């Protein structure tokens, strides 16, 4: 059964020395056993101090209250001593502390009420341990093609994706119209807004939607969003919930910061989650899906199990500018030697390249896509994909478990 | 219609003893595998019920 | 460079032509022969508008002028509701040779049918090798083959069979569960006429090679039809009776009728010949004996002493094994025996309980049959039906000798509940080889003395030997019934056997089998 | 049982409204079993090509028209079944050879029974 | 195979054929039916399974002895070998039919012009090679010390992605 | 499993000089660090030791040895480093070593002398929690033989995150100079008498004498390892040159071990 | 809603529209 901790504690009895410690030790130990056998869901509801931390941060889901939570190992008292900086527990380990810079929340209510309430639409869709299925709710199914039950709220996706590539779009508009009754339960919304990832249902069916953004960094991967949908794809493998994958990836984020801070190793974990989990995987793409970022948004290869693109989807090694530097590297060479107009050849060369293989058709004709589809038939293909692959019959080799990128 | 329906095989109501009659017959009338008993058997390594018995409830729906 | 609304029309346009990749010249060519395209096939076999077609773009790498879908359509579908997967050989684009792609597509799909679990239906138009990259179609026709193994005993495989089944391609299709093949439509043979004359100079015309019906004869194809539509009213029946996998169960139709003692069990009282020769057709036993008419008969032609069918028995699948007095007296001949042993395998594979009613004198004597392997084929069907799990029942009607009493669902080989009527002769030979064999030898002459000799023998035999009552005796059969019992005591054997759990045996990977 | 109604099971009970006697047929399914499929069921009957000549009906051999080795054609004569008193002749459904034969005149005959093999 | 695998024998093939026999003979004896069953007895088999190609290797005979789509592990061919869907003559009587055979110079000259240019271009190893279907193309001396290095790198294959059922299906 | 003959006799008295060293290793006074590969090159065969990720995380070693022909794999506090506090990039850089020896059944052997976490909102910031959770995760799911020398520090929720006997230590053994307790006795000394603390400041008294007093008690009666095993998680408290001989002892009697946890698909380690 | 269930009366068909839900 889904085991529930609202923790509010400040640290160890340390009139009772050791044996808090010892207990402590047990309590986190349960903590791993039970993690991936029973959904763990813990609500900070004041200071969590000392060992207190721990335990939320082993458990599956993290609910906090905006300013009556806070989590910290140590004191502000002990971190003024020990290097003199001044912090409030607020500012230590605030509910925004936790989820816009730590990512350690899940969820951030408004209230206490809010927080159970939360965790409550959680259960909804959690079913009780690994070896139950999910909630499943009965759904008047319609009876035809696609074609055939597109409603209206289907077709106003055929005209959701602006015209210019370098204009973005709020992926929450997607979400919203694939997924039953507009309802979408979102996970650390506030944490790393270029990747959306949270809770809904198709035909009844719970389903976990992990889905680029193209509103910030161009919806790029970076650190924090590879390893939020990681760690949520886990999970959702954890207790069966299938996961739909909404692609409009233009890279990974450029920078000596993410370098420095492992954006390699980091971001493999991406890899590791979706390439491990056995649930469904149903991917449709929309604009970009360029590079590694094409592997690690569930390629075929990775074992996406339906992959679908919308005529917008723009599949490639990279865009336009960079390819035409590297296929054409030659013959832009000669054309300086020559002195001839490089930068018109460019602009002709680039639109040349866009015309041809920027496109979802060459991945369509390698199989990779095994459909390109029009927009309103990505919530008939989902609840198919979705109604069929209830059971997966696939395994990987006997192991006692991963090694994931750690 | 191919459904079956009630059948007076015997005699004639009036339409207020019929509606009595209907009113009274109306009123008259998830997997979770955790801890299943095939799990709790204990098996030979080589018990052929491994596959007839075991796989055959896991798998099974 | 271009709207939303400018490339979602260009789509539009892309999968409209993607309908008819060989464009109008090969629609012309397909008219003429008046065979249907190979998604208007699917499209009927299907249920209305149920298809999703996969990979309806794929296209050969850096052939500039290749064409969409390489030959070959595939997705998914219902029938009756139930999920399955469908490939069509497309002979409009490279006169449906398997290329690379075309490869690909068949194989993601018999990677998808393996995963979902689910039914395969091949409907197969010629798909010889690339006349420009024979090598390519070798390699595939290999991975086809290797894939196949995955789906062996896991799901339902058919192939339907509406053209020449011609050369290499042949070895798909022989792998699968149930061949259908249309009358002067269908053929399937490893090497053409014209090659055989060229190596050879053997004759043969394509029907005598190739044609369906010696096939059928031959036993590599189950079902003969006259029409397409036909083919698929036959597999609709055939999947009616059967799970999508191996561990999920198959449907219950119209359980619980009729829970009474019929006029048509009655009648099964006197059905039985008086006379021990005289012949008749057990389908009027197997008509009474099960829940109604529904005997969905397989491999009709294969072996014709052999009855090899679906029923139900309260609403539950059973495959049925018969004798067929009608036919060679019922004698178990090369092919009645292979096709009761495969038989039993599938059966067995989809938990389908066995129903062995036998009438039969057991092997065929004679050198064609030795020559033809009669030993082997017998000891598969020995092996099969001891190998086979499912709940097994017999009904011996009439005379059951030697071997034929052996492989009928005996006790021994394990057969788990074993009925017999008042009519049944079980013996190691019928009186009149007993008496040719041991006693008439013995005199010279074929005088009169031996004549009532003779006739004297047969007629103790026929009472105190080729009887049920030693049987009975000794407990080999469990009961003697009166036919009229028959139906709704396999109705209660059944639902007793329902959770037979065989055993003790032991797990290894695989048990050995004549071969 | 005939049409696909016919193979829901029936409870019959007595009903007494306002003292009238009624009689009433329930289905038992009625929505006034979990994966049970009801369809019309198939009639008890063969639905040919086949070589043998078979019996209708059980009855006795009062003529045998054909003799061993004869060639026939289709609607032809090959015997006459009393039944109940009623002549049933019984025809050739094919051209060929009666190529076996069991039967005699006098002989009682059950149904299904090989009469004769036309090849 | 089943045997040998039934008994953990690693398997190894040594392949030199023109692949089924044509005729009717072989025809009416069933051939479609037990290649089937050799394709499916080879691809059963979990044993180690290493395949050296001597010298012809066309169609069926291909797939069956031991080819690495049908899932043989290791695939080695001596310089010697010749793997196609069919040999030259073969393919040079389906060209040569496009007209009735005169006997005339000109067609020998078409024909061995095309048996010749098969028996260079096409029916050799090195498309296989390039393409990957066979691992190594080796000299002949090297195939005994090979054989042991191979086997023993397979000596504790395990095969998988596989599904436990009760049985496979093979054509009888 | 390589060859090796072990000599016959007690624990104590196969004691060779070198182990012998490790009796005066640790200096007296708790603020002077000491390198940890002392300890590390003494308990394994050889020396030999091959130091993964020797640049990286300098606060915790770990690395591959052998203890009587058994691969171990050693992870250690380094005093030298940090104080030895545990911190993001040590805990990462042990999870992964830890969990990639569970994998390949390699036993782990844990030197513990950690003081807490590196403090800093740096480090809340980048995420110690989830982070430090890590090496949590990673100890509790290690099946492998586990075993614990506690030399000096293990205070606070790092002796949880170094293994304890409820995180599954299979033997915990520490020497004399360990150090175990909720926190130091400068900081327990504020909680345990605030109320004298209290009095003292109302009674305007000598209060740094009264802390400096009341420290020293506390010192004195419990940072030791003796509350520990007596409590029964320190299994024994030893002579630090006896520590060879006890995990080489402890590792082959744990050769074999079976640990019973409920069925899962996979772990959902914190990230 | 109403449950308009098909009863038959000696042969006659009498729909006879019940209130729904009950
Ligand atoms: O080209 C053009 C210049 C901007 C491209 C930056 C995108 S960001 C995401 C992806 N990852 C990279 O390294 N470049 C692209
Ligand atoms: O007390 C005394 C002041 C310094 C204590 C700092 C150590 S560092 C490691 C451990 N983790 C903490 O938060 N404090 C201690």
């Amino acid at each position: 059964r889904p085991l529930i901790g609202i923790n509010d504690g400040a640290g160890a009895r340390i009139q009772e020395g050791v044996v808090s410690l010892g207990l402590y030790s047990r309590i986190f130990h349960n903590n791993i056993k039970a993690s991936g056998v029973i959904p763990q869901i813990s609500l900070i509801m004041g200071a969590a101090a000392g060992g207190h931390v721990y335990s939320p941060a082993l458990t599956d889901f993290v609910v906090m209250v905006d300013q009556t939570s806070q989590m910290f190992i140590t004191g502000p008292d002990v971190i003024k001593t020990v290097t003199g900086e001044d912090v409030t527990m607020e500012e230590l380990g605030g509910a925004h502390t936790h989820m816009a810079k730590s990512g350690t929340a899940h969820y951030v209510a408004s209230g206490e009420q809010d927080a159970f309430d939360y965790v409550r639409d959680l259960l909804s869709y959690l079913p009780p341990n690994n070896y139950a299925d999910p909630p499943l709710y009965p759904v008047a199914i319609p009876e035809g093609s696609i074609e055939e039950t597109l409603t209206d709220e289907d077709l106003e996706l055929d005209t959701l994706i602006p015209d210019s590539p370098n204009q973005p779009y709020d992926m929450h508009e997607v979400i919203t119209r694939i997924l039953d009754d507009d309802e979408f339960l979102e996970v650390q919304a506030g944490y790393a807004g270029n990747i959306v990832v949270g809770f809904g249902r198709v035909e009844g069916r719970p389903v976990g939607i992990v889905a680029n953004q193209p509103t910030q960094f161009a919806g790029c991967l970076d650190i924090n969003a590879s390893e939020k949908a990681a760690r949520f794809i886990r999970t959702c493998d954890c207790f069966n919930i299938p996961i739909v994958l909404l692609v409009d990836v233009p890279g990974f984020l450029p920078g000596t910061d993410q370098e420095y801070n492992g954006i390699i190793r980091r971001g493999a974990k991406l890899l590791y989650a979706y390439g491990e989990a056995t649930v469904a995987k149903v991917t449709v793409i929309t604009r970009k899906s360029y590079g590694g970022a094409y592997c690690v948004m569930g390629s075929k290869d990775m074992g996406a199990d339906v992959v679908v693109a919308w005529p917008t989807a723009q599949i490639a090694v990279m865009g336009a500018s960079g390819a035409v530097g590297f296929v054409y590297r030659q013959q832009l060479k000669e054309a300086a030697k020559n002195g001839e107009d490089v930068d018109a050849l460019r602009l002709e060369l680039q639109q040349t390249y866009e015309d041809t293989l920027v496109n979802p058709y060459i991945a369509a004709e390698r199989g990779y896509v095994d459909a390109v589809i029009p927009p309103s038939h990505t919530r008939g293909y989902v609840a198919n994909a979705l109604r069929l692959l209830e059971r997966k019959i696939v395994q990987m080799p006997p192991k006692k478990h991963g090694n994931i990128p750690l | 219609d191919h459904e079956a329906h009630i059948k007076v095989l015997r005699g004639e109501p009036t339409p207020e003893e019929m509606a009595a009659l209907m009113a009274v017959l109306a009123s008259a009338g998830e997997r979770n595998m955790w801890g299943h008993p095939v799990d709790k058997l204990r098996y030979s390594v080589f018990s052929w019920q491994r596959v007839t018995l075991l796989e055959r409830t896991h798998m099974r729906r | 460079n271009k709207t939303t609304a400018e490339l979602l029309a260009e789509l539009r346009e892309k999968l409209e032509l993607a309908k008819e990749p060989g464009g109008e010249k090969a629609v012309a060519k397909r008219e003429k022969k008046g065979i249907p395209s190979a998604r208007a096939r699917i499209n009927a076999l299907l249920d209305p508008g149920s298809f999703i077609e996969i990979g309806a773009l794929a296209k050969t790498p850096g052939d500039p002028n290749a064409l969409y879908g390489d030959g070959v359509v595939t997705g998914r579908g219902t029938i009756d509701g139930r999920p399955v997967g469908v490939f069509s050989h497309d002979q409009t684009v490279f006169q449906g040779s398997v290329g690379e792609m075309f490869g690909r597509k068949v194989a993601r799909l018999m990677e998808w049918v393996a995963m979902v679990g689910c039914p395969i239906i091949g409907i197969n138009d010629s798909a010889g090798a690339r006349i420009q990259d024979a090598v390519t179609s070798l390699a595939w026709y290999a991975e086809l083959g290797r894939r196949h193994e995955m789906l062996r005993g896991l799901v339902p495989e058919i192939s339907l069979i509406f053209g020449k089944c011609a050369g290499g391609a042949v070895y798909s299709p022989i792998q699968t569960d149930l061949l259908v093949a249309v009358r002067d439509q269908g053929y399937m043979f490893i090497t053409g006429p014209d090659v055989i004359k060229d190596v050879t100079g053997e004759d043969v015309t394509f029907d005598e090679l190739g044609g369906a019906d010696e096939q059928a004869k031959r036993g590599n194809i189950h079902k003969v039809v006259n029409s397409e539509a036909e083919a698929y009213q036959y597999v609709r029946d055939y999947l009616s009776f059967l799970p999508s996998n191996h561990f999920d169960n198959p449907p219950i139709v119209n359980p619980g009728m009729e829970p009474e003692i019929t006029p048509h069990d009655l009648e099964l009282d006197s059905i039985v010949p008086d006379a021990d020769n005289m012949a008749y057709d057990m389908h009027e036993i197997l008509l009474r004996i099960f829940d109604d008419g529904d005997v969905f008969e397989i491999a009709e032609q294969r072996g014709p002493a052999m009855i090899t069918a679906f029923a139900r028995v309260d609403g539950h699948p059973v495959g049925v094994i018969a004798n067929q007095p009608m036919v060679l007296s019922g004698a178990i001949d090369n092919e009645a025996s292979d096709k009761a042993a495969s038989f039993i395998r599938f059966c067995d594979s989809y938990n389908l309980p066995l129903v062995f009613v036998v009438d039969t004198p057991g092997a065929m004597p004679g050198v064609a049959e030795e020559k033809g392997g009669i030993i082997k084929r017998g000891g598969r069907f020995f092996n099969a039906i001891v190998e086979a799990d499912v709940p097994k029942v017999t009904v011996i009607i009439r005379k059951a000798y030697g071997g034929g009493y052996a492989v009928m669902g005996s006790k021994q080989l394990s057969a788990d509940l074993n009925f017999a009527w008042p009519t049944a002769r079980i013996a190691v030979i019928g009186a009149e080889g007993a008496a040719q064999l041991l006693v008439k030898r013995f005199p010279d002459p074929n005088a009169p003395e031996v004549q009532k000799i003779r006739d004297d023998f047969i007629e103790g035999y026929n009472l105190n030997m080729a009887t049920p009552w030693i049987a009975a005796e000794r407990g080999y059969i469990d009961a003697v019934i009166q036919p009229h019992e028959t139906r709704l005591l396999l109705r209660k054997s059944l639902r007793l056997l329902r959770d037979k759990q065989n055993g003790p045996k032991v797990q290894r990977k695989h048990g050995l089998l004549p071969l | 049982p005939i049409e696909e109604e016919d193979t829901v099971p029936r409870q019959t009970v007595v009903v007494e409204v306002g003292g009238r006697r009624l009689e009433v047929s329930l289905p038992g399914d009625l929505a006034i079993a979990p994966g049970v499929v009801r369809k019309k069921p198939k009639p008890r009957k063969r639905g040919a090509s086949g070589d043998a000549v078979t019996a209708p009906m059980q009855g006795t051999v009062v003529k045998v028209a054909v003799e061993e080795g004869q060639e026939v054609s289709a609607g032809d004569l090959v015997v006459v079944l009393e039944a109940m008193k009623m002549e049933n002749p019984v025809t050739a459904h094919k051209d060929g050879t009666i190529t076996g034969l069991a039967v005699e005149a006098g002989a009682a005959i059950t149904q299904g029974t090989v009469i004769a093999e036309i090849k």
